[PDB]
């Protein structure tokens, strides 16, 4: 999971 | 399991602020985002942002711009919200929920804020924050054609759904999610990414759609079915939910 987004 | 624990009720005057806390266990609490959702008598839920406990990371719906400040404190592994110089808008109970992988699956059972001159003084003032957002240009409107919908008990029913754009992404998957909100309960995810029975849910409930037209399909209705049910998309932020379906027993 990005740690800058959680959007996909 | 996953547990989200929230703090109490608040009873506050108008012009107060509070600062409400979701306590988080049985999972990796830098790894998830958590979102914050506000839950308004008559307004449905309304996504308020969303915070990532590991990089501090924030991403605020503007709607709530000046009024939301999201935060984490990882040495008790909690997420705080606070809200400043409250009104009676402000006045409803607020969720969080983790993010798993785009699913809000675990919600805490919520903190009711209510503005009355009755109130107390809040919890003081603080850090008022700032941290969104999407691109800046339109929001995804979702609608829901039907505020509610009647049913024999044991027959079936559709409940409809439609996006202002298209939530299909490039890696093939739609990002449209079906919640149950039953009478004195937290949201409860149905079904993730379109189609997909979430856990727990019994297969007589089925998801399917265009991308831009969406259809819970609801097999043989029993009495636990009955409540408000939303769309949400969690493709862009802000994420975004319908205004909801009443569904009723006609026993």
């Amino acid at each position: 999971i990005a740690y800058y987004t959680s959007e996909p | 399991e996953v547990q989200l624990q929230q703090s109490g009720a608040e009873l506050v005057r108008p012009g107060t602020s509070v600062k409400m806390s979701c306590k988080a266990a049985g999972y990796t609490f830098t790894k998830y985002w958590i979102g914050w959702v506000k839950q308004r008598p008559g307004h449905g839920l309304e996504w308020i942002g969303d915070i990532h406990p590991g990089s501090f990371y924030s991403n605020y719906n503007e709607k709530f711009k000046g009024k939301a400040t999201l935060t984490a404190d990882t040495s008790s592994s909690t997420a705080y919200m606070q809200l400043s110089s409250l009104t009676s808008e402000d006045s409803a109970i607020y969720y969080c929920a983790r993010d798993y992988y785009t699913n809000y699956g675990d919600w805490g059972q919520g903190t009711s804020v209510t503005v009355s001159s009755a109130g107390g003084g809040g919890s003081g003032g603080g850090g008022s924050g700032g941290g969104g957002s999407g691109g800046g240009g339109s929001d995804i409107v979702m609608t829901q054609a039907a505020p509610s919908v009647s049913v024999t008990p044991g027959e079936s029913v559709s409940i409809s759904c439609r996006s202002s754009k298209s939530l299909l992404h490039r890696n093939g998957n739609t990002y449209l999610f079906w919640f149950l909100q039953r009478p004195g309960q937290s949201p409860q995810l149905l079904i993730y990414r379109m189609s997909n029975l979430a856990s727990g849910v019994p297969d007589r409930f089925s998801g399917s759609g265009s991308g831009t037209a969406f259809t819970l399909r609801i097999s043989r209705v029993e009495a636990e079915d009955v409540g408000v049910y939303y769309c949400m998309q969690h493709l862009e932020y802000p994420y975004t939910f319908g205004s909801g379906t009443k569904l009723e027993l006609k026993v």
